[PDB]
DNA sequence: TTACCTCCATTTTTGTTCGTTGTATTTATTGCAATTTTCGTGCCAATTTCTG
DNA sequence: CAGAAATTGGCACGAAAATTGCAATAAATACAACGAACAAAAATGGAGGTAA
């Protein structure tokens, strides 16, 4: 994972039951980025015709 | 006996959790018809164009096109106060739905009906109207010749006007189609080593059933059904085999080497009644490096040969096909030249047998071929 | 070649890795589980195991 | 014969306010039916068409296309409601596969596994025999005398083979001993409702105890209860069995074009071929040693039909697997009681974090 | 960057975190002071010595760090790779005292208590009470809110019970069990659960009629029979069970 | 560009059924007014997450739209969010604010001694609130405020009056949120989650549904905002280890030792001597528990006039333990006490207790000890809530058919509640179980054959006050139980609408509604079992009797 | 032991009460919830109250 | 109305027949071109008929008879 | 010694809700007599083609 | 702008081939597929004990 800088108060109710606050300066680092690969096939066979 | 090589997986966990499956149900699909009624539902008819709209759409097939005319439909009503206009409203109405042009009468209703829905800031739109609503034999038969003398037009609208009209759709039906077509398990594979063609059965298609008979009747029954699949794939690899024996030289050189066999040799060689023969070598396929091939495509006729013997319809359509694919496109070959081009090998095949193998093949006649 | 590869491709005990990282690799190859041919059920396991 | 009707009619709705449940006579069972099913093979695989007399077939079950006949002589609307002279296959709809039920002869008379091994046995407390008794006459093992006439013998008494033998060496065709399903459909067919009501209530009246008072209480009511309703004993052996309609037990869909049987058409199959070879077993006039075993086999495969695994083992198809019967489609928790009536997915739904 | 729930410390018991977090701005206070040791060009003399001080810090710890064995290249490299914050292991069960914690904070010119003074990013505001900052390590779990999100009208439906399919590669629907149905009746919505029950999921014509009728601005239903009941009728009379509907 | 318009004019006014499984009770499934939002997520209001058992860290939800007129217009006036404050089970509200509300409010609404801005006079709520915004006055100090409070007359009409209180200047702030009609010491005081609860209940009786539905919104906003203004953390400095502790575990040990000497002497067998541990232990963690609350719960402070004084403190883990913000006490004390007895998931009690905290640290020993507990919270919730879904499910299958179906049947019959007295204190008074109820005769005169209440009369505050007045000690009530109803009940054999507050209406499905009530809780504590982390209940049993009152002794 | 076979067979041993109600001869009046919810009707009960009385009125 | 529906229960006194004869009012307003009694300002026909009923110009006397009326407006029409 | 009551052994039924999910091998033939279907080619009529 | 000729298709002919019901089929030496069976609770029948 990654460090980050965290503070334990409430804040204006949107940490309120197990909710997580995150800055925007998060977002603008990509730091929580990933990257996902997908596979796709296609077959070519014989047929009667 | 080898290995494939490369391959594709099966998109699946290995292993499933232990409660059992729940049974097959299945799924609805929506074919054209479904379509069709659907939008017929949320469109405003009354109660007898509904049942109009409903025999209509009954009555078109895959591509789109209505198979019926309008008085059979009218008949099928079972009414006397509607007439026919009533019915050509609501198939007006109808061949507007998506796709645009769908039952339609024939394909210049078809171009007509998709033309009519263009805005006249077209560039070319009234000619290609005309072209299709006067004379659409000429542009079918490669004319451009007499139909530039009855447009009144030079080359180049003329061509853009082809040009409009061969960016339409013929058949609007077939937008909605068919999921995933079906393929074909081959039953028998015939490889080469040694100059010769090995014949064997498809491993991958035959398991061997766990034998059922440790409670022990049921016994002697069970293998009885082992005994019986036993004598089945053994007839079915002894005709196989006998039949790849016979048909030998085409399986080497292709086409034009087939013999002329039926259905007596395959009975006298493996000492059968042909009504077996006949049986088993139906809706069965083999897989050759030519291809896959049903296992009843080498029986045919005959025509007498000059110096002895027969040669397979198959060859002389092959034959055919080989003579007009090297003919000059200034004068096409005819159905007499090519019999007498024919009758120089030993083949002796009448005009009439000629036109037979020739519309079989769907190669049109000479004066439709000529550049 | 029946067997072998039924039991390497279709046993109880064959599954895919885990690879959400190497310690899901790690922890996946390093399992023990009572279950599989010749083990405890689900259903009849008990409560004392 | 008129369209707007004839689309109308078929969108109504049926109106009811009470549900009427009670037992099947063999001629309610025929009126069911719109065929009769003699072939086990399910599709023909030289035209991939349902077969004749199968378990698909187009004559009994329905058409496979809307407004076609099989053959395709007759392929449109105008032709609705035309029986197709050659393959005799009507024109109507393809929806009328879920709503049409077949049939199957048996040759041999078969008990209702239902009305014989919930407890309490309803054929065993009507006859008021023990269940032991009742299953070593139904699964071939013991003779049962229907009537005694001038012998010592007495009704519904249990005797074995070396007993029937010398029955026979000593009296010889004065009295009549049976065995099979027919054994306990002549006794269920021969006894009385009222005699035995008014009987067993005055025994009930005239001594005094628990056991027997309970006994008799029950016995009583279970007669008064066949009494009041239209419902008569012998219907609990069944004799011709309804087939469910092939749109609710499809094949499954292999690829390459192929079918696989699921588990209720792996029964039928079964059921039917037991039929037919105890059928032409019949024709024959085989002896009777072998068609004994049949007539078990015959009986066991319908028990294993109806409610499968209830008693003797349970078969299975592949794997290992129990196949399931019309009573697991029923009951549990899987059932359509639990899982599609009480209970169902929506449309115009939604779901997310 | 995140402000987490204090509330959520006791009544979880996981005390270990609010631990990490002292520890964790230890590490990184000790990192900024080498980071400003390499933006003004201090010599490499009083970088190793207070990189050994760093390291030989503790009560009696089993790590000997010597770093007059390294050429001052190796030093370099080792104080790049430190200025962003020195890494500390605490083993599971032999792990850092709160007193070695308190150590190391002072070493870094942090407040010991681990609690610092916040002000509030809207008004400026100085918050009442001292509030605990540090550094976590965070994880992103593999449940993205991308695959859970599903949502449809009408689609395929089963082909036995004309129920709509199970699942979202299928494009199904959501299931409506027994216990939302014995809330319906708690509530007293009858209406809701008949066009739960035939026009959402089984009434054949319904379904049809329904979404004509939405079309045309007309919200009202004309409920059938459920296919599924005739299913089941048809399975009871298979039994040999004479069952049906009268009057 | 234009569907967007189209779907926000199609979605204006129609609510939309949100649910979360499992459905426990019928408060599962509620119906909302959407608000179309950017994103790939539903926003819930905080205050119905307790209602649907929801917390944000993974839960999903279903969203389904009614089609009818009638459906439409049944999730307004039935599953509306806003018809479902009071709980059909308790008639308690159930739209109460948790956690960081109550945390705010109960910072806010307390008092320093020698604060900033002590002893001066404001001229309202408004000055207070101008005072704290300016930085003059502190939230705590102890200050008087003239305050103006309307009081509901006889016919229904609201008389004002004025006075100087003496308060602070939190609830002072407060005071500006509170309805008119409701009095000023509901305020005057530190609000736990009890205070707020019964608030909400007091404004509900008093005054009606909607002003209780703004003022439950209004304790929201307040208290989010003053909680994110407290910036009340929590440290390692925080929890703090009483110095008696080991003392009291070193006692304990020594008895066990005396005991365990008995069993070798052959004057106590092997389950006596387990029960003797046990208790001693039990006893022993209780002793520790009651020394770290004390230890914890006290302040010193300078009083302006330079001596010292003691106050309650405001330590942050006192704060979130005292106000009922979130953690109980099971959990706090092992905290900072020491852990105690475990349970193996069989139910049985491991004799080696844990002596230590998690301040402290457990050891290898003490931490595989304690992993049985873990094993047992955890299998509870995979295994035995069956055993509670099949309850429910039987009991639903039970009690389906009863539905009201009359208005009175005419019955004399009854049952007589009494109060419910166990041990030294009443567990339930007579005025909870005969609140709603119908009387069945006449309730007369505690000393008089005079009548107090006449009979068929509902009882409702006013007259459980009444009863209570006079030291009424049993009335006679109607049940269903004995009612003359064919095929159902009647209104007035069943009582109070528990959800409502008023008579039970014709056609309610009673007993689905008691199925529901009577089987959730089971499952719901079943799978709560696992946050006290295994430890065991047990409670030493006593071995005499201690009176605590003057009077005479009854022996029956 | 309820009197319909419907809201019986519904919850539980459906093979028993099955067999016992079809040798009965049993009738069901579709009477309480679950009947009502089997064949997709109005519960009589809420909402749905007064038209089931209706109903008995044209009875 | 857009939020509770305390005052039309009041008016009616029952909770179950609100909903009937609001569906009813909402129904013919919808599908029978009725002009609202009271001016409705960006409405559906649900919440205008509930603030009809909280005002007491609607419930099931009045409904039935505007209907008796109309269908004796229709027989006059009709003879 | 009579009928009546009671305790031991065998059988049958059941065991939470969503969300995720996941099977395949192909299956009887086999010889006739009659039947129906299809092959090569002739013959004449109705287009296209041809120059004049 | 025309009638005489190439050209192609519909109909027809015997005759040879492909297709269908309809009674009639095995069958031996040999173990070897499993699994290994949960916890409660209620009901019914049988062996044993008892009032008389
Ligand atoms: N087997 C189950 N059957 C039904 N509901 C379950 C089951 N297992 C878990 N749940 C549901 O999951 C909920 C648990 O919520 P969640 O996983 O968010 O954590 P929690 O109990 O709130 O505690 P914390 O978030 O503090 O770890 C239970 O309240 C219950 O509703
Ligand atoms: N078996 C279950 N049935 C219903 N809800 C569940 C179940 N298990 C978990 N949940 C709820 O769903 C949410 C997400 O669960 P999920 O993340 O899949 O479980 P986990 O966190 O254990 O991986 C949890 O907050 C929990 O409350
Ligand atoms: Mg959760
Ligand atoms: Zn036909
Ligand atoms: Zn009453």
């Amino acid at each position: 994972g990654q460090n980050m800088r965290v503070a334990f108060m409430p804040w204006n109710g949107y940490n309120f039951e197990d909710s997580i606050l995150v800055s925007e300066r998060v977002v603008q680092e990509d730091r929580f980025t990933t990257i996902h690969i997908q596979e796709l096939a296609c077959v070519s066979r014989d047929t009667k015709l | 006996d080898t290995i494939y090589t490369a391959g594709t997986p099966s998109g699946t966990s290995g292993d499933y959790i232990d409660d059992e499956l729940p049974v097959y149900q299945g799924e609805t699909t929506q074919t054209l018809q479904d379509y069709l009624m659907w939008q017929v539902e949320l469109t405003p008819f009354s109660d007898t164009d509904r049942a109009i709209a409903t025999s209509i759409v009954d009555a078109v097939d895959e591509t789109g096109y209505l198979t019926v005319p309008l008085e059979d439909i009218l008949e099928s009503i079972g009414d006397e106060e509607i007439d026919i206009d009533e019915v050509e409203a609501v198939l007006k109405r109808i061949q507007r739905f998506d796709p645009v042009g769908v039952a339609a009468k024939d394909l210049r209703d078809c171009l007509l009906i998709q033309l009519s829905q263009f805005d006249k800031t077209t560039p070319w739109l009234e000619e290609a109207r005309l072209i299709i609503s006067d004379h659409l034999d000429l542009l079918a038969n490669h004319d451009f010749r007499t139909l530039m003398r009855v447009t009144r037009l030079k080359e180049d609208v003329l061509k853009e006007a082809v040009n409009l009209i061969q960016s339409l759709d013929p058949r609007p039906g077939q937008s909605i189609q068919t999921g995933e077509p079906e393929y074909v398990i081959p039953d028998v594979l015939v490889r080469k080593h040694n100059g010769h063609w090995t014949v064997e059965l498809n491993s991958d298609s035959i398991p061997r059933l766990q034998i059922n008979q440790h409670y022990a009747s049921n016994l002697q029954d069970a293998k009885w059904l082992i005994k019986s699949l036993e004598s089945r794939n053994d007839t079915l690899l002894r005709v196989s085999r006998c039949i790849v024996e016979q048909q030998q030289a085409f399986f080497e050189q292709g086409e034009e080497y087939m013999k002329p066999m039926v259905l007596a040799d395959i009975a006298q060689a493996v000492e059968m009644h042909e009504s077996t023969i006949s049986r088993v070598t139906t809706q069965k396929y083999l897989h050759s490096p030519r291809g896959i091939f049903e296992l009843k495509y080498f029986f045919s006729s005959h025509v007498n040969t000059e110096g002895g013997g027969e040669a397979s319809s198959t060859a002389i359509r092959a034959l055919v096909k080989k003579l007009i694919a090297a003919e000059n496109p200034a004068k096409p070959l005819s159905d007499s030249k090519l019999t007498s081009l024919l009758s120089e090998q030993g083949i002796m095949v009448a005009r009439r047998t000629v036109a037979k193998y020739r519309e079989s093949l769907s190669i049109p006649p000479s004066n439709q071929r000529k550049q | 070649s029946a067997a072998v590869k039924e039991f390497f491709g279709s046993s109880q005990l064959s599954q895919f890795m885990d690879q959400n990282n190497p310690l899901s690799e790690i922890t996946h190859k390093r399992r023990i589980s009572a279950l599989g041919p010749g083990g405890l059920t689900r259903e009849r396991a008990g409560f004392e195991v | 014969k008129d369209l707007l009707k004839f689309l109308k009619a078929q969108t109504k709705t049926e109106e009811f306010d009470a549900i009427k449940i009670a037992l099947a006579s063999p001629d309610m069972i025929r009126s069911w039916s719109f065929g009769e099913v003699k072939k086990p093979e399910t599709i023909n695989y030289r035209t991939f068409k349902p077969e004749r007399d199968g378990l698909f077939c187009a004559r009994i079950f329905g058409p496979v296309k809307d407004y076609e006949c099989l053959c395709g002589k007759y392929k449109r609307l105008k032709h609705r409601g035309v029986i197709c002279e050659k393959c005799g296959v009507e024109v109507t709809q393809t929806k009328v596969r879920r709503e049409r039920m077949g049939h199957i002869e048996l040759a041999s008379p078969t008990a209702h596994i239902w009305f014989l091994k919930s407890l309490p046995s309803r054929i065993g407390l009507l006859l008021d025999m023990p269940l032991r008794d009742i299953e070593r006459v139904l699964y071939f093992e013991s003779y049962v005398v229907i009537e005694g006439g001038m012998t010592n013998l007495e009704r519904q008494q249990i005797l074995t083979e070396e007993q029937y033998l010398d029955a026979l060496e000593e009296f010889g065709d004065e009295f009549d001993a049976k065995m099979g399903a027919e054994a306990i459909q002549a006794l269920l067919k021969s006894m009385d409702l009222e005699q035995e009501c008014e009987q067993l209530r005055e025994e009930l009246n005239e001594t005094n105890s628990e056991t027997k008072r309970k006994k008799l209480t029950k016995r009583i009511k279970l007669l008064e209860a066949f009494v009041q309703s239209g419902n008569k004993p012998e219907w609990m052996i069944l004799t011709v069995l309804p087939v469910l309609p092939p749109d609710l037990r499809p094949l499954v869909p292999l690829d390459g074009g192929r079918f696989a049987t699921s588990d209720l058409n792996d029964l039928y199959r079964r059921v039917i071929n037991r039929n037919n070879r105890l059928k032409r077993l019949l024709d024959l006039a085989a002896p009777d040693i072998i068609v004994r075993n049949e007539k078990r086999m015959l009986q066991e495969a319908v028990d294993a039909l109806l409610d499968n695994g209830r008693r003797g083992r349970a078969i299975t198809g592949s794997n290992k697997r129990p196949l399931k019967s019309l009573a697991d489609m029923i009951k549990g928790k899987q059932g359509r009681f639990r899982q599609n009536l009480l209970g169902k997915r929506v449309d115009y739904s939604g779901r997310s974090v | 960057d995140i402000v987490l729930n204090p509330l959520g410390v006791p009544s979880r018991m996981n005390i270990g975190q609010i631990l990490e977090t002292h520890l964790g701005m230890a590490a990184k206070g000790i990192g900024d002071k080498i980071n400003a040791m390499l933006k003004q060009q201090q010599e490499v003399a009083k970088l190793r010595e207070f990189i050994q001080r760093a390291y030989d810090l503790g009560a009696d710890v089993r790590q000997k760090v010597d770093l007059s064995t390294f050429s001052d290249e190796e030093v370099m490299r080792l104080a790049e790779n430190l200025r962003k914050g020195m890494p500390i292991a605490t083993p599971v069960f032999d792990g850092a005292k709160e007193a070695e914690i308190k150590e190391l904070l002072k070493l870094g010119d942090l407040p010991t208590s681990g609690q610092i003074r916040l002000y509030d990013g809207r008004t400026g505001e100085q918050f009442e009470r001292p509030v605990t900052v540090g550094y976590m390590y965070m994880l992103k779990l593999n449940h993205l809110v991308d695959d859970k999100m599903h949502a449809r009208s009408t689609g395929s439906y089963s082909l036995v019970t004309q129920q709509p399919l199970g699942g979202k590669a299928q494009f199904g629907g959501q299931r409506f069990g027994e216990m939302e149905v014995w809330a319906l009746e708690a509530y007293g919505a009858a209406y809701t659960l008949q066009e739960m029950l035939t026009v959402k999921s089984d009434d054949v014509n319904g379904r049809t009629k329904m979404y004509k009728n939405i079309v045309d601005g007309n919200h009202q239903m004309e409920p059938g029979m459920p296919e599924s009941f005739n299913v089941l009728l048809k399975e009871i009379r298979s039994l040999g069970i004479n069952i049906e509907l009268e009057d | 560009a234009v569907v967007w318009d189209i779907l926000d004019e199609v979605i204006r006014e129609h609510p939309v059924l949100l649910n979360r499984a499992p459905t426990l009770h019928r408060l599962g499934i509620q119906a909302f007014e959407p608000v179309l939002i950017e994103g790939k997520a539903i926003q819930l209001h905080p205050l119905v997450c307790a209602a649907y058992n929801a917390d944000f860290d993974g839960d999903q939800m279903a969203v389904h739209v009614p089609l009818t007129l009638e459906a439409q217009l049944e999730a307004r006036a039935l599953m509306m969010s806003t018809n479902n404050i009071l709980s059909p089970a308790n008639g308690e509200p159930i739209i109460v604010p948790s956690q960081d509300v109550v945390l705010g409010l109960y910072y806010m609404t307390r008092d320093c001694v020698n604060a900033k801005g002590e002893g001066m006079v404001l001229t309202g709520p408004k000055e207070a609130e101008r005072l704290y915004r300016s930085g003059l006055a502190s939230l705590h100090a102890r200050v008087k405020v003239r305050i103006t409070e309307y009081e509901k007359d006889a016919n229904g009409e609201l008389v004002a009056k004025t006075s100087l209180k003496d308060t602070t200047v939190g609830r002072a702030i407060l005071w500006m949120i509170v309805p008119k009609g409701l009095p000023y010491s509901i305020v005057n005081q530190a609000l736990g989650k009890k205070a707020i609860s019964k608030m909400l209940n007091t404004c509900y009786r008093i005054l009606g549904l909607k002003p209780t539905v703004i003022f439950a919104d209004q304790i929201m906003y307040t208290g989010f905002a003053y909680a994110a203004r407290s910036g009340a953390s929590v440290g390692i400095d925080d929890m703090v280890i009483p110095e008696k502790k080991h003392e009291i575990i070193s006692e304990a040990e020594a008895e066990v030792a005396e005991i365990q000497e008995q069993f070798q002497s052959g004057l106590v067998t092997a389950g006596e001597r387990y029960n003797k541990v046990i208790d001693i232990w039990a006893a022993a963690n209780d002793r520790v528990s009651k020394a770290m609350m004390d230890n914890l719960q006290t302040e010193t402070v300078i009083n302006r006039d330079g001596q010292e004084e003691k106050q309650v403190s405001f330590n942050s883990i006192y704060m979130m333990a005292d106000s009922g913000a979130r953690g109980s006490a099971a959990q706090i004390r092992q905290l900072a006490g020491m852990r105690g007895l475990m349970a193996k998931p069989d139910g049985s009690i491991i004799e080696t207790p844990i002596t230590a905290n998690f301040r402290e640290g457990l050891n290898v020993l003490q931490y595989f000890i304690s992993t049985h507990g873990a094993r047992k919270g955890l299998a509870d919730t995979a295994l035995k809530t069956a055993n509670s879904g099949y309850l429910t499910r039987r009991l639903v299958d039970v009690a389906q058919d009863l539905v009201v179906t009359e208005d009175d049947c005419g019955t004399h019959e009854g049952i007589m509640m009494t109060p419910v007295i166990e041990g030294g204190d009443v567990k339930e008074p007579l005025r909870d179980r005969v609140l709603g109820r119908v009387t069945a005769e006449d309730v007369l005169k505690p000393g008089t054959a005079d009548i107090l209440v006449p009979r068929n009369t509902l009882l409702h505050e006013q007259w459980c006050d009444l009863l209570e007045e006079n030291s009424v000690d049993a009335v006679k009530v109607r049940s269903v139980v004995s009612c003359d109803t064919d095929f159902g009940v009647c209104a007035h054999c069943y009582g109070r609408d528990l959800a409502r507050g008023h008579i039970i209406n014709k056609g309610e499905a009673i007993g689905v509604i008691a199925a529901q009530s009577i089987g959730e809780p089971g499952t719901q504590l079943t799978m709560r079992t696992f946050h006290i982390g295994g430890a065991a209940s047990r409670a030493a049993a006593e071995s005499s009797i201690q009176v605590k009152n003057k009077g005479s002794i009854k022996l029956s | 032991a309820t009197e319909s076979f419907i809201s019986a067979a519904s919850f539980q041993e459906t093979t028993r009460v099955l067999t016992e109600a079809a040798v009965a001869g049993k009738r069901d009046e579709l009477r309480g919830l679950k009947e009502n919810v089997i064949v997709g009707r109005l519960i009589p009960a809420g909402t749905g109250y007064a038209y089931h009385q209706d109903r008995m009125r044209r009875r | 109305a857009r939020v509770t529906v305390q005052d039309a229960v009041e008016k009616i006194g029952n909770r179950f027949d609100l909903v009937l004869v609001a569906a009813r009012r909402a129904r013919q307003m919808q599908v029978g071109g009725k002009d609202p009694l009271v001016p409705e300002e960006n409405d559906k026909t649900t919440v205008i008929a509930l603030r009809e009923i909280e005002e007491g110009l609607i419930n099931n006397q009045i409904l039935d008879v505007r209907e008796r009326q109309e269908q004796q407006e229709q027989e006059a029409a009709e003879l």
